[PDB]
RNA sequence: UCUCUCUUUGCCGGCUUAGAUCAA
RNA sequence: GAUCUUCGGAUCACUUUGGUCAAAUUGAAACGAUACAGAGAAGAUUAGCAUGGCCCCUGCACAAGGAUGACACUGCGACAUUGAGAGAAAAC
């Protein structure tokens, strides 16, 4: 009887007791864009307070809390949920594409069948931490010389390098790396030309942090790779 | 003209529907030629 | 004030109906990218445009963008002045999107739009 | 739970968009009885000329 | 109904326009065809 | 909304004692009230 | 852009003629040419309920369905099409 | 639902010692009123001891 | 003003008078109905 | 049983005072 | 705090916060101008009324207007093939 909206009890408030209001057709559904009740509560004393956004139809085909849209199972964003779970196909973006498939929806769905069982939900949640747990674990002499001695004197089978003490992977690695070696100031890389090039205050922690040398370094687009494809001759 | 009231701007122009029932009653309780001044009993909305 | 004055740290999860800066997120992510993205999807890079000086141009916009929160990948095109900083949390993104926008490096901010790299959108995914 | 009280002037909410009406009931079947035959004679008696 | 219509659209879908003397012989003429439509469709035989 | 859609005619009016109800109809013979109308007809 | 273009060319001209089966025909062929299902069957099931007696409609659907050798799915149209016409022989015909 | 939520303010903020009674009503009143400075006097309007 | 009809100018004595020649779109768009103006003529009268 | 050609081959915008007038 | 009551106490009152959303570049619309063409019915000038809907605008309007408001008004294969001949091929 247009009882209830359907709210997580996280953002419910931790008092048991709490008291709302509904305003009838107060607001269109942000994803049917439908007329739709807003109710309106206090989680708790001294914050701003909470309302739904979106209709009944909605958070209920997608399993959804009206307020915070975290998912009713596992409680991370739908949107994420929706992108990297890959339950079941999602609607479009558009807005009379959208809201023609929320409509249908909404009628195919009350007709009573439900599109949202849980088990297959934590079937899919375990494989995908499965396969997250799998993700887990004379030509090439020609491409060598051809512009690294170009780039050396103008502003400066197998191959082995030198090392020479002349005073998927994110940067924050590279940030968390180098704090004990001497203060940061700036880690520019880039994952296509994999050089990393760091800045300190001073040079003296700059050598001592390169005198720990005995995978690892010391000291256009395409144009920066060129040395990159050595690690595959390295 | 302020976006300090920019919230009851809808109603305020919603209450043009009812605006010529107050001209009505503000005519019907013009003061007589022998009053200096005359004090009503308004009822307002307010939002002004 | 009645609001924080200092910066996100790693453990700040907000609620994904308000945007972490405080404001609300919609659905339609609009067409010029400009005030707050949308929770349909969640981007963790932001478009910044602006001054192409020289070529160290990747070193100013890291000096610029570190202090505003974690970084995870600085792509900026040599070219022109176009910049697409990838960050770690939605509360720092968003926290230096906001804060950078009309700043010297005026900055254009915007909000990324889909990478159409097959390699990059796999990875992302 | 208590229902709000609207404001007396308040104006309509929100506009009302159209949307193309969705798909109908699938077709029950025919039931038609078995088709008489016409023969070509016929099928040239009803033969209509050009205006 | 000038507010409603300010803040809700047309709504010109799905509305009637009565015939008004000026409709007549236009209305008259779609009748006329949808009937001689219909008499075509019943008096030719089935598969022809 | 419209002008023509006021409320007007409010009152339903239904058939009163002597104006033909089905309560009459049922008792009143039609058959031969039909012929006997008719064969006055005929008689002019 | 070009199938973007070519969509909306024929989604006006079957919009303003809904009744013109050539026109969501011509469309099926052309969607098929390249992207030859789930949306090509979305249309032609419009167009069925636009008018689902149109024999040659649903002749034509079933010939494309079998040129992309989904037999199992044509299996379940000619189960529609012979419980929705019973008393037209060309649909049995081309079942058995 | 007053005293679930006067208990959920007790647990958050740790203090809770405090009784209840008829005159420990006025008891409590009674520090809280001696914190509070005096209500002015009427027609004492502008300053040193404005109501 | 909600009609983006900003170049009318409603003077205080409730005369709606353009503030700069009209093209035949504005004209046509800023063209108002027995509505309106009935209320801005009692208007009118109300500030007299 | 192929290839080409010919032939056979049933076949798949409306209304009104014609809307009204008209010499280099 | 007022009232009684007998210095035990009793009365009297009892949980706000209308939120197109935090001090206006980057989440209330819709465009100016310049540059191009640039005014329905088979010659030419031209009355109009209609049909269709994810096209609208003015209007209080189920009047009427906006160029007859604008756009649109076509076209194909549930064709069965045999009727025959020729060189080849495999076949009367
Ligand atoms: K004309
Ligand atoms: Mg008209
Ligand atoms: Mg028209
Ligand atoms: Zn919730
Ligand atoms: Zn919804
Ligand atoms: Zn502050």
């Amino acid at each position: 009887d247009v009882e209830f909206p359907s709210i997580c009890e996280r953002c419910l408030g931790d008092n048991s007791y709490v008291r709302m209001t509904k305003e009838p057709l107060g607001q269109e559904c942000k994803i049917c864009s439908k007329p739709c009740t807003i109710f309106r509560w206090i989680k708790e004393r001294g914050q701003k307070p909470g309302k739904t956004q979106i209709c009944v139809g909605c958070a209920r085909y997608k399993n959804c809390c009206q307020s915070c849209m975290l998912d009713l199972q596992f409680g991370l964003p739908i949107a994420l949920r929706d992108a990297a779970l890959k339950l079941v196909e999602s609607g479009p973006t558009n807005d009379i594409n959208r809201e023609f498939f929320a409509q249908n929806q909404q009628r195919l769905l009350s007709n009573g069948e439900t599109a949202y069982d849980s088990q297959e939900a934590s079937a899919a949640a375990r494989n995908l931490v499965k396969k997250v747990e799998k993700r887990e674990l004379v030509e090439s002499k020609q491409i060598l010389k051809e512009a690294r001695a170009s780039d050396a004197s103008l502003n400066a089978g197998n191959v082995s390098l030198s090392i020479n003490m002349e005073p998927e992977l994110a940067d924050y690695k590279i940030r968390k790396h180098f704090e004990q070696y001497g203060p940061l100031k700036s880690v520019v890389c880039s994952h296509r030309a994999k050089c990393a090039f760091v800045n300190f205050k001073t040079r003296s922690s700059a050598e001592i942090a390169a005198a720990a040398s005995p995978l690892k370094v010391q000291w256009g687009p395409e144009g920066e790779v060129r040395n990159a494809k050595l690690a595959d001759l390295v | 003209s302020s976006r300090k009231f920019r919230a009851d701007k809808r109603s305020y122009l919603g209450a043009l529907k009812y605006l010529p029932h107050a001209v009505l009653k503000l005519l019907e309780n013009m003061p007589m030629p022998w009053e200096e001044y005359r004090e009503v009993k308004v009822l307002y909305h307010v939002t002004g | 004030c009645e609001y924080l004055h200092r910066l996100p740290k790693d453990t700040d999860f907000f609620n994904a109906n308000v945007d972490c800066f405080g404001r609300e997120k919609h659905a339609d992510y609009r067409d010029d990218m400009g005030g707050v993205g949308s929770f349909l999807r969640q981007n963790y890079t932001l478009y910044v445009g602006g001054i192409t000086p020289t070529d160290d141009i990747e070193e100013i916009v890291s000096r610029h963008f570190a202090e505003w929160g974690d970084i995870e990948r600085i792509r900026v095109l040599n070219s022109r002045g176009i910049a697409f900083i990838t960050y770690l949390n939605e509360a720092n993104a968003q926290f230096a999107k906001e804060a950078m926008a009309h700043q010297s490096l005026c900055l254009n901010v915007r909000w990324a739009t889909t990478d159409p790299n097959p390699a990059s959108q796999a990875r992302n995914q | 739970m208590v229902t709000a009280e609207q404001d007396p002037m308040e104006p309509p909410k929100f506009r009302h968009k159209k949307v193309p009406r969705g798909p109908p009931s699938p077709p029950p079947p025919v039931l038609h009885s078995p088709p008489r035959k016409v023969s070509a004679q016929e099928q040239q008696d009803w033969q209509i000329p050009p205006s | 109904n000038l507010l409603a219509r300010q803040f809700e659209g047309r709504h010109s879908t799905g509305v009637a326009k009565q015939i008004t003397k000026q409709r007549v012989d236009s209305h008259q003429d779609l009748e006329l065809r949808a009937a001689v439509m219909n008499d075509i469709l019943d008096m030719i035989p089935e598969g022809i | 909304t419209s002008s023509r859609a006021l409320p007007a005619h409010l009152k339903l009016k239904y058939r009163q004692e002597s104006q033909g109800t089905e309560e009459e109809v049922r008792k009143q013979d039609l058959r031969e009230a039909l012929l006997r109308a008719e064969a006055a007809h005929f008689a002019t | 852009e070009f199938q973007g273009r070519k969509r909306k060319e024929f989604e006006d001209a079957i919009r303003r003629n809904r009744l013109a089966m050539g026109h969501w025909m011509r469309y099926g062929q052309w969607e098929l040419d390249q992207k030859e299902f789930a949306r090509a069957r979305s249309v032609f099931e419009r167009a069925l309920d636009v008018d689902s007696t149109y024999i040659p409609l649903w002749l034509k659907y079933i010939e494309c369905e079998m040129k992309n050798r989904n037999i199992n799915h044509a299996r379940n149209l000619f189960d529609r099409a012979v419980t929705q016409l019973p008393r037209v022989d060309k649909l049995w015909y081309k079942y058995v | 639902y007053y005293a679930n939520t006067h208990a959920i303010y007790g647990k958050r903020n740790f203090d809770d010692n405090e009784a209840t009674t008829s005159t420990d009503l006025k008891r409590k009143s009674q520090k809280i009123k001696e914190r509070r400075e005096d209500p002015g006097d009427p027609s004492i309007l502008e300053g040193d001891g404005a109501y | 003003h909600r009609k983006g009809l900003t170049y009318l100018h409603l003077d205080y004595n409730c005369n709606l008078k353009p503030t700069k020649t009209l093209t035949t779109k504005e004209r046509k768009k800023s063209r108002f109905g027995n509505a309106f103006h009935l209320m801005r003529e009692i208007l009118r009268l109300t500030k007299l």
